């Protein structure tokens, strides 16, 4: 409820600065790729008969 | 070892290479965790300074 949080601005202001700190500290140790596993993976036999 | 002639290089291994590998984190999970205690406590006194 609104009403909790106009009253009480800090405890409103905490929750914010939680996400902005747990999102900030999440964005270094994200892996960057152009695309996510999105290809059928794939398992190779390789046999010799020379 | 940087000392020594050319061709002759160093590896660290066993709690040593962890040791290199965690430098720092205690000190950055020190702080977090700082953080974290206070804001905590702001929210449940709704105060910056109490
Ligand atoms: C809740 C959502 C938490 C999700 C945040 C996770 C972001 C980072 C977590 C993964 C991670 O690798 O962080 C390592 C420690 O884990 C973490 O630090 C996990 C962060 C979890 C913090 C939760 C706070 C404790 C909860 C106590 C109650 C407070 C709840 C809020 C009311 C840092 O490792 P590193 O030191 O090597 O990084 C060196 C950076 N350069």
């Amino acid at each position: 409820m609104s009403q909790f949080f106009i009253r009480r601005p800090v405890f409103a202001w905490v929750i914010a600065i939680f996400i902005i700190i747990f999102g900030l500290l999440s964005i270094p140790k994200l892996p960057i790729a152009r695309f996510p596993s999105v290809a059928p993976p794939q398992v190779n036999i390789s046999a010799t008969y020379p | 070892i940087a000392k020594l002639p050319k061709g002759i290089g160093y590896e660290w291994t066993g709690i040593s290479l962890q040791e290199k590998q965690s430098e720092s984190q205690m000190a950055f999970l020190l702080g977090l965790s700082m953080l974290v205690v206070f804001l905590v406590l702001a929210a449940l006194y709704e105060s910056w300074a109490i």
